[PDB]
């Protein structure tokens, strides 16, 4: 069966991921502009992971 | 789509049409962010080095520019060139 | 449709995969992030910040698996085995495997994917002989899918009770199950009147 | 000398058990499989054992006769370990081999050859109908009726002329019902 | 002196301080393919970066020409050029015509600063002193030969540069004669790009036994032509094998067990992986010692056997299946009566790597199996870009085979490679009996019209093999001096010889007061001042020089011209 | 008779095989293997983000090498080449030969980001600057081994006449301040297989280690296997070496009460509360060229009755008291020297505050499982000495609930009179 949509959940995290790529850019328009650049791949990673998660869900559903 | 006309019946043919119409409509919008055309495998290399298995002249990029060249390789982020990929240009 | 019909029913491989990694692991760290009293900052979202602005070089620390494994791709930091991933603790476990061979043995719900990941990309911390270790984990396998086995000959419609099968082998074995067991109940309550 | 032959199925049992390339026990996987189709029966590539140790291979090659059937019971110690849950049957297992070396032209066959494990190919021009192969044996003794039985090999024996518990030249005989058997056929090769 | 080895760590540190960005990539590497050597530094930094995470580019070339097409079409994001193997002689600054002001960006103070960055790893010997010196955009790994051969060359070019009359002549002309002199002089690679990039990646700290592998493959490769380059930097290689080796002696063999060891690596074809009898059949120095060419050679190559005590039949069988006792004694019987034949040069200490249960290799073996991937591994302008697009797709195949992983490919090099052999000694073979070498008393001119491997001989790798193997008969034929080497092959599909000038060399084995000065090659120079001279079509585009293409019909007047020719 | 031989810390011998580990810390390790003759020095950093791994060639074979963050010590002690490659690589490896009388041979080399120290066999400590000017030349009871962490070097001064003794002293770039002088080292010299002698013939003193604490206080492992911190360090009239870990019981303990050989820690630094040492599960103490992954291990007070854990199991078994009481005497001691370093030089983590409020009250709950023990012996007069010692006044409501929970109304009131004392 299809479950409840728990709109709360996605709610909150779709604001997150907004928030998190847009301060994402940010940091990529600071380095065009340390400059260790290793938390920037993992989270371009951890966004990569969670909108796949969040697809796999709405494609299932 | 989201990424043999003849074969179809127009009722089919104006079917999938619509379908089509419907899938862009919910992409855009809420949960825009995520691309629900996307692949479903899971993103699991950050990173793929790859061959353009044909050449088609240099494309963009939000950063950068791709330069398609026949036996070039490329050492890039696996989401940017995902859609070049299964458009058949890239190799692995 | 929205979902291959090879995901309809079940999880490839790669899904396992991906749920393993949302796993935390001891590491060690070759770098210190940690900034003295006297920059970039992670600020991740979906897993703990706190630890990884707080590196020191040779400190163990535990983080989610995926980003164990970006760093490990560099120099910069070392997988610590799991203690259940020791040839003691296997061989301990197959010797329970050869004692109770109704019962299947307790290891880490993610054992299989797990060693495998490490295999691939932590050989060097491991240790123990790997190769012993593969040769080890093997065995398991080999008595878990014989012990599969004799379960799976008394396939009832009642029910079921895996107990501490594993969640790769419960994924493997998921649609060949639940298919007869389905076909069985099918069969059972079209008797029923 | 039987410690030197169960060395030698040991050092067989190691290489089933253990020859592994990348990430995989392509012998072990294979044995298993077959196992579970029934099919009681491996094949080994020769380069494969030669990598494990030059000198299984070597000695396989000086003594073949001998060599392959120990071989064969490895196999089966290897088949009941990985498929029959110990503290918890199966047939002799056929061991099939491929050299892939240089070939020997069938003319060129000579003394030099006898006993040596040989390669090569030709057209096979016709086929018997298979025979019976006594893998096992069952025996009764005719006089004092002392149980016994045999298990022989397809390789390089007799019913034995002594009574070990006079009884007679050959008090032995064949008890057809309890012996076992396989089949045997016989190619032309030109 | 523009970049020395002390510094390649810094101009390392300067190409990821402008191309570092996970955003884009901004460094592209040109590649010169047909170099094995050139094609093992190439992966070697493609590794490096990959730790590095910087994004990049691969562009495999054939040609100058295509180059400087290349070039053409870049972009300026990409502000770091790597060229392997290629560009070192050349003016690329002039080739390219490449603007300092075009490119010039930051310059200040008394500071310089451009857009782009052109880093060479081209180490021929010859280098363009403009590029050295006159340039800036360019950058140049060097070995320090400037700095150590051409502080008078880098005096007179400085002198030259400053001139801008009894003394002006009475100093011009000496400054033009220096650098003349220090031109006019044949090509000859100094060091292997290979041993240069390990340097820097000690100097980042980064070695570990793959990269030394690679960087013994590359210098194995080089070792045929420079075999006086290889003997000076073997030591090194040793040394660092030795540095990486494991403190583990003896471990019991296991399929994670990988080892590099040091062992005897008799010098001939294809040992581990064909029979002893086919190896030494195919050994170039094994023909050109017993002249194997004429039947003669083979009978006293079956004399040689006999000598042996090993059984022919034997030394026919598959290597992997020789019987242990042979497979182990083999170094005494080597150790017996190779000198009775004049052999015992082929008795040579190489690396040989090995893995696993899978077997084992040498580096010979494995760079010869790697060339033959690379040669074999599948409108007339099409055409010829049809088959330079093979020749770089047979480039990439070796960039997969350099892989572990791709032992199947490896295998089917190693195929390949023994039938390119053969085919080769066969032909070899033919031409000396047809005696189709002619002492013109320039060169011993060579020309091929014969239609079988005329195909093959079409790659420009394949010719040198056979001129290799032409050249190793003719040096060990002491009545034969060391004359100049042509050879040329026409192409029916496009009506044109695949002229090669290669260069003579003094025995493998010969090592007195000779031998030690290292026989330039002015064939290059002469075919291109017969070219500016003449106007038959030719192709100089190909990066090795010393080949080229000519017309069916334009090859018999740039003979002429080549022996009327000074030059040579 | 006793032989001086050259040391550095956490060094190991060659042994049968032709590479060693010229020594070992936190920092990094530096392994030299012969080559042709010509040895070959590898440096390797831990930390691949501070510095850069570097190899080099050395032909004068340096035995002694000293390890740290500024750069590396290399030096011979039979030839008395003394080398100094900065890190940085800003500045040149500086280089010198000390004189070296006859027999006079350098027993270890210490290295100061501002200063260099020397050692000899004859006890002729040396003084040279970062870029190898000398400062100045003492006659000393000989040293054995010369750590040096930041500004602050500590020496084990060793003689057959003036016995075992250590200097500790925090030369600093002014101010030099001598803590202690060749005071007694109360350390246990081995006793006198093979390999355990062969490592003895490479370190005569049998000193497993010597270095100082992650905070700096300074820290030594003999062959005795027990590290040993100097409590109180800065002020030396409180100065007092306290066995922190007895490694040979640790793990006789996680092994299950099983008595193991093969295990052998090799110390390599001690991080606070936990020591970073490679457990050496082989017949050589030392470790291999492939070095493994260092191991952790919580320090331990050694208060554990061997004969009690047996008797326990006949996965060891600790009685809750026997076990508290440890856990009350670490937390006191680790308190002790946070505090005090806290205080003496503040912090370089923020979190050390919090964690010593933490420590404080773990021993408090210590002390409470301890009353709880007491009470239940209804030794009311040994449970109000317990919460005598206690610190919180919020654990002594905890502590009087207990003593009501035990039904000691003796007690209670006493430590009613005890939350009475404390609001006074
Ligand atoms: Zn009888």
């Amino acid at each position: 069966e299809l479950l409840p949509y728990p709109h709360q959940l996605m709610k909150r995290l779709l604001n997150r991921i907004s928030m998190q790529s847009q301060l994402i850019e940010n940091i990529s328009m600071g380095f065009l502009d340390n400059e260790s650049k290793l938390p920037l791949l993992c989270m371009e990673t951890e966004l990569e992971r969670l909108k796949f998660v969040i697809r796999s869900y709405i494609r299932c559903r | 789509n989201g990424l043999d006309t003849n074969n179809l019946s127009h009722q089919e043919q104006e079917y999938l049409k619509e379908y089509c119409d419907l899938i862009t409509d919910l992409k855009s919008g809420d949960l825009v962010d995520i691309d629900l055309s996307g692949s479903l495998v899971p993103p699991s290399d950050v990173f793929i080095d790859v061959r353009v298995l044909k050449d088609a002249g240099e494309i963009q990029t939000e950063y950068g520019v791709f330069n398609l060249i026949k036996d070039s390789q490329f050492f890039v982020r696996q989401s940017d060139v995902e859609r070049l990929i299964q458009q058949g240009y890239l190799q692995k | 449709m929205s979902l291959p019909a090879h995901l309809q029913q079940t999880f490839s491989p790669e899904e396992i995969q991906f749920i393993v990694e949302n796993e935390p692991i001891k590491i060690f760290p070759r770098i210190t992030t940690r900034q003295k009293i006297r920059h970039t900052r992670w600020q991740l979202i979906t897993t703990d910040d706190k630890a990884l602005n707080n590196m020191v070089a040779m400190r163990s620390t535990e983080v989610v698996l995926w980003i164990a494994l970006l760093l490990k791709q560099q120099s910069k930091c070392s997988i610590v085995a799991p203690q259940w991933l020791t040839t003691k603790e296997l061989d301990r476990k197959i010797q329970y495997e050869k004692t109770h061979p109704d019962r299947f043995s307790e290891l880490p719900w993610n054992w299989l994917v797990l060693a495998r990941i490490l295999f691939n990309k932590a050989k060097d911390d491991f240790h123990d002989p790997i190769h012993e270790l593969r040769g080890k984990i093997q065995d398991l396998r080999e008595i878990r899918q014989i012990k599969v086995l004799k379960g799976l000959k008394y396939l009832n419609e009642s029910h079921l009770q895996l107990d501490n099968l594993s969640l790769l082998e419960i994924n493997e074995l998921r649609p060949f199950i639940t298919e007869i067991m389905d076909k069985l109940r099918e069969i059972h309550t079209a008797s029923l009147t | 000398n039987d410690d030197d032959n169960t060395e030698i199925i040991k050092s067989f049992k190691n290489f089933i058990l253990e020859f592994r390339l990348d990430s995989q026990f392509i012998y072990r996987d294979q044995l298993r499989n077959n196992i579970l189709v029934k099919n009681y029966s491996l094949t080994v590539n020769m380069e494969h054992l030669i990598g494990y140790n030059e000198d299984i291979y070597k000695k396989l090659s000086d003594e073949p006769s001998d060599i392959i059937p120990l071989f064969e019971t490895a196999i089966t110690q290897v088949a009941k370990r990985i498929s029959i849950l110990s503290r918890a049957s199966l047939p002799t297992f056929q061991l099939i081999l491929n050299s892939n070396a240089n070939q020997i032209p069938l003319r060129d066959l000579d003394s030099e050859h006898v006993s040596k494990i040989v390669r090569l190919s030709g057209i096979i021009i016709s086929t018997s109908v298979l025979s019976s192969r006594a893998t096992y044996l069952s025996i009764m003794c005719r006089n004092c009726r002392h149980t016994t039985s045999i298990t022989i090999n397809n390789f390089n024996v007799s019913l034995p002329r002594s009574c070990l518990s006079n009884c007679g030249p050959d008090p032995y005989i064949i008890i057809h019902e309890s012996s076992k058997f396989i089949d045997q056929q016989f190619l032309k090769l030109q | 002196m523009y970049y020395g080895i002390s510094q390649f760590s810094e101009a390392y540190n300067k190409i990821l301080r402008n191309s570092s960005s996970h955003s884009s990539c901004q460094l592209v590497i040109f590649v010169s393919c047909l170099n094995i050597d050139a094609l093992c530094a190439t992966k070697m930094l493609s590794l490096l970066f990959k730790k590095q995470l910087v994004q990049s580019q691969i562009v495999p070339i054939f040609g100058y020409s295509e180059l400087r097409r290349h070039y053409s079409q870049l972009d300026d994001n990409i502000n770091s050029l790597l060229l392997v193997g290629f560009g070192g002689v050349i003016d690329l600054e002039a080739f390219l015509e490449i603007d300092p002001q075009e490119y010039v960006i930051d310059t200040d103070s008394g500071e310089q600063s451009f857009r782009r960055d052109i880093y060479v790893l081209d180490a021929h010997r010859p280098w363009n002193l403009d590029n050295i010196f006159g340039s800036q955009i360019i950058q140049c790994f060097d070995d320090g030969t400037v700095d150590d051969t051409l502080g008078e060359q880098k005096e007179a070019y400085y002198k030259l540069l400053e001139l801008d009359r009894k003394q002006r002549k009475k100093q011009i002309h000496e400054y033009e004669g220096v650098l003349e002199e220090y031109y006019s002089q044949g090509t000859t690679v100094v060091n292997s790009i290979s041993a240069q990039i390990y340097s820097l990646l000690s100097a980042i700290g980064e070695t570990n036994l793959s990269n030394l592998w690679l960087n013994i493959l590359g210098t194995t490769s080089l070792d045929i032509a420079y075999a006086q380059v290889y003997n000076r930097l073997y030591p090194l290689l040793q040394d660092e094998v030795k540095r990486l080796t494991p403190s583990s002696r003896n471990s019991v063999k296991t399929p994670d067990t990988l080892t590099l060891n040091i062992q005897p690596d008799y010098y001939l074809f294809l040992l581990r992986h064909s029979s002893l009898y086919d190896s030494f059949y195919y050994s170039n120095y094994v023909n050109a010692k017993l002249s194997l060419w004429n039947e003669n050679g083979k009978k006293r190559l079956h004399k040689m056997f006999a000598r042996m005590g090993i059984p022919l039949s034997t030394a026919q069988e598959t290597w992997l299946y020789m019987d242990h006792s042979i497979k182990r004694e083999l170094g005494i019987i080597f150790d017996k009566n190779l000198d009775r034949y004049g052999l015992q040069d082929i008795i040579r200490d190489g690396f040989v790597r090995t893995l696993g249960y899978r077997g084992s290799i040498s580096a010979s073996e494995f760079v010869e199996a790697l060339t033959a991937l690379l040669e074999v591994g599948n409108n007339s302008a099409q055409k010829l870009t049809n088959l330079r697009k093979r020749w770089v797709s047979n480039f990439w195949l070796s960039w997969d085979a350099l892989d572990d992983r791709k032992v199947e490919l490896l295998n089917r090099g190693i195929q390949l490679a023994q039938d390119l052999q053969r085919a080769i000694f066969n032909t070899g073979v033919a031409i000396l009996e047809k005696k189709l070498i002619k002492h013109l008393r320039i060169y011993r001119l060579c020309v091929l019209q014969d239609g079988p491997d005329l195909d093959l001989y079409r790659n420009p790798l394949t010719l040198l093999r056979l001129g290799n193997w032409l050249i190793e008969c003719c040096a060990e034929s002491e009545d034969k001096q060391l004359l100049p080497m042509v050879l040329a092959s026409i192409d029916e599909n496009t009506d044109t010889y695949l002229v090669a000038g290669l260069t003579p060399r003094y025995p493998r084995g010969l090592d007195t007061i000779h031998t030690k000065k290292p026989i330039l090659n002015n064939f290059s120079m002469a075919f291109q001042q017969i070219t500016a001279e003449t106007d038959a079509k030719v192709r100089i585009d190909n990066f090795e020089s010393s080949i080229i293409e000519i017309r069916r019909e334009d090859l018999s007047p740039f003979l002429e011209k080549l022996t009327l020719s000074g030059l040579l | 008779k006793f032989r001086y031989m050259p040391f550095s810390p956490a060094g190991t011998p060659f042994g049968f095989t032709d590479r060693r580990y010229l020594t070992m810390n936190e920092v990094g390790y530096v392994s030299t293997v012969k080559n042709s003759e010509q040895y070959s020095i590898t440096v390797s950093f831990f930390d691949v983000g501070r510095f850069r791994e570097y190899h080099f060639e050395d032909l004068f074979g340096y035995d002694l090498c000293f390890l740290n963050e500024k750069g590396t010590l290399f030096g011979q002690s039979k030839t008395g080449q003394i080398q100094y490659r900065p890190h940085d690589s800003i500045h040149s490896n500086w280089t010198k030969i000390i004189p070296l009388q006859a027999g006079e041979r350098i027993t270890s080399v210490a290295a100061t980001p501002v200063r260099v120290i020397v050692g000899t066999s004859l006890g002729y400590f040396r003084s040279f600057n970062q870029f190898g000017v000398p400062f100045a030349v003492e006659k000393t009871s000989p040293i054995v081994a010369l750590t040096a962490q930041n500004y602050r070097v500590f020496s084990v001064h060793y003689s057959q006449f003036h016995g075992l003794s250590y200097s500790l002293s925090e030369l600093g770039t002014s101010s030099k301040r001598y803590y202690k002088r060749e005071c007694p080292l109360p350390m246990s010299l081995p006793n006198i297989k093979d390999a355990n002698l062969d490592y003895y013939n490479f370190n005569p003193m049998g000193i497993k280690s010597l270095f100082f604490s992650s905070y700096g206080d300074p820290c030594i492992f003999g062959s005795d296997n027990t590290l040993l911190l100097l409590s109180k360090w800065r002020s030396p009239e409180e100065s007092k070496w306290l066995p922190i870990l007895d490694s040979n019981m640790e793990i006789w303990k996680m092994s299950g009460g099983k008595e193991t050989t093969d295990i052998h820690v090799w110390p390599l630094a001690l991080a606070y509360d936990t020591l970073n040492c490679i457990l050496v599960k082989g017949k050589h103490i030392w470790p291999e060229f492939p070095l493994p992954l260092p191991s952790e291990m919580e320090i331990r007070m050694p208060v554990f009755v061997k004969s009690k854990l047996l008797e326990e199991n006949k996965e060891i078994q600790i009685p809750v008291s026997m076990a508290a009481e440890e856990e009350y005497l670490r937390s006191k001691v680790l308190s002790e020297l946070l505090t005090d370093t806290l205080e003496n030089d503040g912090e370089m983590y923020g979190n050390e505050n919090e964690v010593l409020a933490a420590l404080n009250g773990a021993y408090d709950k210590a002390l409470l499982r301890l009353f709880a023990s007491a009470c239940s012996d209804q030794n009311v007069e040994k449970a109000l000495s317990l919460a005598h010692e206690l610190k919180q006044d919020r654990a002594l409501t905890a502590a009087v609930k207990i003593s009501e929970r035990a039904e000691l109304p003796s007690l209670v009131k006493k430590i009613n009179n005890i939350r009475e004392a404390r609001y006074e």
